[PDB]
């Protein structure tokens, strides 16, 4: 039951990153071979169109009615060190030999150092104001956003 | 201990010794911050028997899973509450004597979208830099024909005619 | 190391295509998962403590550093506007004010000829009208 | 011909507004904070980081197509209002 | 003639004004505090009453 839902999970998010991959790739060779005539409103169009659709239907898709991803964890059965062409007609024009170096390569959940960096200094900022006037900018965000959201829901009637 | 994840634990004088039950000793020398000291396995490598000692001290214990002979043996790590109960706490493959911890299916696509929405910003803050405005101008970036030319042209078809070219 | 003649717009497309790398590393990872072979799924319970209220602190900090670039560039684009406004079309105005004009496709026409005033004369005045503030 | 030039005029000052007032809307919702579930702090604020920068030029493109339009219409107006242009060969 | 076309005029300045208007309404939501609620709540109608008459 469960897993038939993992796979639907499965199914449908290797398709939206499906989708962000041929949307990242048109883009990609459309500053190539497109060049000249470029406009910004054309880079900020497709700017907009992919990371809007596609970051927002990840999300989406990420978080309603899903399994808890952490849950599930990858693990490999077999290294076996020769070309094999199922697995290069599987994952598309790419992942060379099946060997020791591939699933070291893939299986990494260290970000990249600037980023890290990034999260220090997050921490380092978490360390100043805290649980009355974080509670008190919560509470006083929500209720003006919702002020305003309200404000303009009602105008457009 | 912050990220276990981005850990790595080798011994390279115990990488040419390495059999099936070799695995767990390998990973049982000691020193390992995968690897628990106060596991049951180290009690049942105190005293005795190795082979109900798995069983009869419940609690953490650190099931090999799938033996490949030269460099992937699957160590995973239990919780027992009686004989046959098996409960799942963690992971870990070994690769040429090297242990990594399985990491979950979450954190690695969280991860990798992380790197996405960093790079794409980076690109997008690059290009709202460069493009300038006018109302007049528009954007911008920061970085005739006569009409006898009929006749004049089908003189040039004669002249083609009677005198053609010659490489 | 030469591209595809692209010297201006190299680092978005350097930016871009790491994205474009860790995406196919992602469409790679759960294609491979997706198989039995090669790779396969366990089911595991665990748990994680945060060690500090990890949701309000983070969200509130991040929330106002995005909504800081968003006021950011949203007032340096009025700023520019103001910058902006402060000619073509008055000299249209002077123009059309003068002489008699028209419009054809996107190209703005004007007739230069007495054939409003009663000349029969097989010869059509259109002179164009060029944005260069103007010029015909 | 003139209607269909006119009903294009109209088509663009409904999307631009339409399009304003709907980046900033979502710019406004996604302003709320939420509890997480399944979307790791950091990746979450990133994204919405990207929502908000992108949101804010396209309200900046759509005033320039506001001004684009305002300049078309000044353009239709100085060559085909016949009114003025009576009154100014009078003069 | 100088009626209409300060008409456009107009609605460029106010075009202005609305991006002005969304610019300063997240200026003020960005503040740690924003005392002036009611300022925000002047500086939203600010900004619809220049979109709808625009």
């Amino acid at each position: 039951r469960e897993e038939k839902q993992l796979e639907a999970s499965l199914d449908a998010l290797l398709s939206q990153v499906a989708d962000l991959k041929n949307s990242l790739g048109s883009f990609i060779c459309k500053l190539e071979n497109e060049y000249g005539r470029l406009t910004w409103p054309s880079v900020l169009d497709s700017f907009a169109l992919l990371s809007g659709q596609l970051n927002t239907l990840n999300k989406v898709l990420k978080h309603e009615k899903t399994p808890l991803f952490r849950n599930q964890v990858i693990i490999p059965l077999v290294l076996s060190p020769d070309r094999d062409e199922d697995l290069m007609r599987q994952t598309e024009g790419r992942v060379p030999v099946f060997s020791h170096e591939v699933v070291p390569d893939h299986l990494r959940t260290k970000p990249d150092p600037e980023v890290e960096e990034q999260e220090k200094q997050l921490t380092t900022d978490a360390a100043r104001i805290g649980a009355d006037a974080a509670q008190k900018q919560i509470q006083s965000l929500n209720k003006m956003c919702s002020n305003l959201l309200e404000k303009i829901s009602k105008e457009e009637r | 201990r912050d990220n276990l994840l981005g850990i790595s634990w080798v011994d390279s004088s115990w990488i040419p010794i390495l059999n099936s039950g070799s695995v767990l000793d390998y990973f049982s020398e000691r020193s390992n911050p995968f690897y628990d000291r106060t596991c049951n396995n180290e009690v049942v490598k105190m005293q005795r028997l190795t082979l109900e000692h798995l069983n009869q001290m419940v609690g953490i214990e650190y099931i090999l899973l799938h033996a490949q002979e030269p460099i992937l043996f699957i160590i995973r790590k239990q919780q027992r509450q009686s004989p046959a109960q098996v409960i799942p706490l963690a992971d870990y493959y070994i690769i040429a004597g090297v242990i990594y911890q399985a990491p979950d299916l979450g954190s690695v696509i969280n991860s990798r979208v992380l790197t996405a929405v960093h790079g794409i910003q980076s690109a997008f803050d690059e290009a709202m830099s460069y493009c300038r405005y006018h109302p007049s101008k528009g954007y911008w970036w920061h970085f005739s024909s006569i009409f006898q030319r009929q006749r004049v042209d089908a003189l040039l078809l004669d002249l083609r005619q009677k005198f053609p070219p010659k490489f | 190391k030469f591209q595809p003649s692209l010297w201006p717009w190299d680092s978005v497309r350097n930016n871009l295509r790491s994205a474009l790398t860790e995406m196919c590393v992602l469409y790679d990872v759960l294609s491979i998962v997706r198989d039995k072979k090669f790779m396969t799924l366990d089911p595991v319970s665990q748990d994680a403590l945060p060690p500090k209220q990890n949701p309000q602190t983070l969200q509130l900090i991040s929330k106002k550093k995005s909504l800081a670039g968003a006021a950011q560039i949203l007032l340096k684009g009025a700023e520019r506007l103001t910058k902006s406004v402060t000619d073509f079309n008055s000299e249209l105005l002077r123009l059309r004010q003068h002489w008699k004009l028209r419009k054809v496709g996107d190209k703005i026409l004007g007739d230069l000829s007495y054939r409003s005033a009663g000349s029969l004369f097989p010869h059509h005045g259109t002179f164009e009208v060029i944005k260069n503030p103007l010029d015909v | 011909s003139k209607e269909t030039l006119l009903q294009s005029y109209n088509k663009r000052l409904k999307d631009d507004i339409k399009s304003i007032m709907d980046n900033f809307t979502e710019i406004i919702k996604t302003a709320k904070i939420e509890d997480e579930t399944q979307v790791s702090r950091a990746t979450q604020g990133e994204q919405d980081n990207y929502e908000m920068h992108v949101r804010a030029a396209n309200i900046v493109r759509a005033g320039e197509s506001l001004m684009k339009l305002v300049s078309d219409l000044k353009q239709f107006l100085i060559l085909n209002d016949f009114p003025s242009v009576n009154e100014a060969i009078d003069q | 003639l100088a009626n209409e076309r300060l008409r456009a005029l107009e609605d460029i300045e106010r075009e202005i004004g609305a991006i002005l208007q969304n610019a300063g309404t997240v200026i003020l939501e960005l503040s740690k505090e924003k005392t002036n609620e009611r300022l925000l709540d002047r500086q939203a109608a600010a900004f619809t009453a220049s979109v709808q008459h625009v």
